[PDB]
């Protein structure tokens, strides 16, 4: 009985949210610790 | 009605093979996932609350009004599953919605 | 010049306003040392004039080929189509360099591109009409 | 197919013009744009 699983947090923290909004190439990635998709600060406005 | 929509959206993503919607953001920006679904009448039970249950002084939740909007179903879909900042265009087309 | 909508993010307050519309200004700055010619209108106009010459070359080939395929009814019906094709290529060129030159460019925000279409800059946006509702949060 | 040939002609002109406008940072930023223009055409 867990087909629906409610999300508790956005993929970005409140601190990174505007950065994510303003970077069209921002993409999430698997978080090593939590093993969940999230935005990473090193991947925002990066040359890569 | 919102529960019907929430189940339907989750199942539709399962039919797409997408079990975690955040996987979408590995391919697209958060401004590029839209929700264009709509309703003929929206949360008619919330409307009954406001127009009848309140008139009889029954206990009605204080934010009942927000739950009647045709676009509130899509608002909850985004607030619980998708977390996008894409377009949100909610049509109202009676039986051709 | 522009119109856009945007939702916010995971939350539990339906009436709370958010900052999703900020995406209208999204722009990649990781590399901005040198200017993009795409933002310069003199450069876009040069490409359009080049492409326009190529089209009228294309027109003359299809016209002469039709002449050999030939008569009045046949020519009028085919001629209308070739010139209609030529207008389509011109308008596609104008859409490429005049109207939509920035849609594929991550270094140009939609807001900036909307203004730059007509030669305006971000400093030319003089007035912001605010939803201004007189609520604290909004 | 005819139009596709014309585009790769356009690509080679803009590439060589950039070569003269030149260096690593300058070339990578300009090169990304010209190929992006070519995909658009």
């Amino acid at each position: 009985n867990k087909l629906f699983v409610s999300k508790e947090h956005a993929p970005y923290t409140d601190e990174l949210e505007e950065d994510v909004y303003l970077d069209p190439l921002a993409r999430v990635s698997k978080d090593k610790k939590s093993g969940s998709l999230t935005f990473n600060s090193k991947n925002i406005q990066s040359k890569d | 009605i919102t529960l019907f929509v929430l189940v339907s959206v989750v199942e539709a993503f399962i039919a797409s093979g997408i079990t975690d919607p955040y996987e979408m953001y590995k391919y697209v920006h958060v401004s590029e996932v839209g929700n264009c679904s709509g309703s003929g009448m929206g949360g008619v039970s919330a409307l009954r609350g406001m127009f009848k249950d309140r008139f009889k002084d029954e206990p009605v939740q204080n934010d009942i009004l927000q739950e009647s909007f045709i676009n509130t179903m899509s608002a909850w879909v985004n607030m619980l599953l998708i977390s996008s900042s894409g377009p949100i265009k909610t049509p109202v087309g009676a039986c051709a919605t | 010049a522009m119109a856009a909508t945007a939702t916010d993010k995971i939350g539990r307050s339906v009436p709370a306003p958010g900052k999703g519309i900020l995406t209208t200004a999204r722009e990649h700055h990781s590399s901005v040392k040198y200017a993009s010619p795409n933002l310069n209108m003199k450069y876009r106009k040069r490409q359009l004039v080049t492409r326009e010459a190529q089209i009228k070359d294309w027109v003359e080939n299809e016209l002469e080929a039709l002449k050999l395929e030939a008569q009045n009814e046949f020519l009028l019906e085919r001629t209308r189509e070739i010139h209609n094709e030529a207008e389509s290529q011109l308008r596609a060129a104008q859409q490429q360099w005049g109207n939509d030159f920035y849609k594929r460019d991550p270094r140009i925000a939609p807001l900036r591109g909307a203004l730059a279409t007509y030669g305006l800059t971000i400093d030319d946006l003089g007035v912001a009409s605010f939803h201004g509702t007189s609520t604290k949060a909004n």
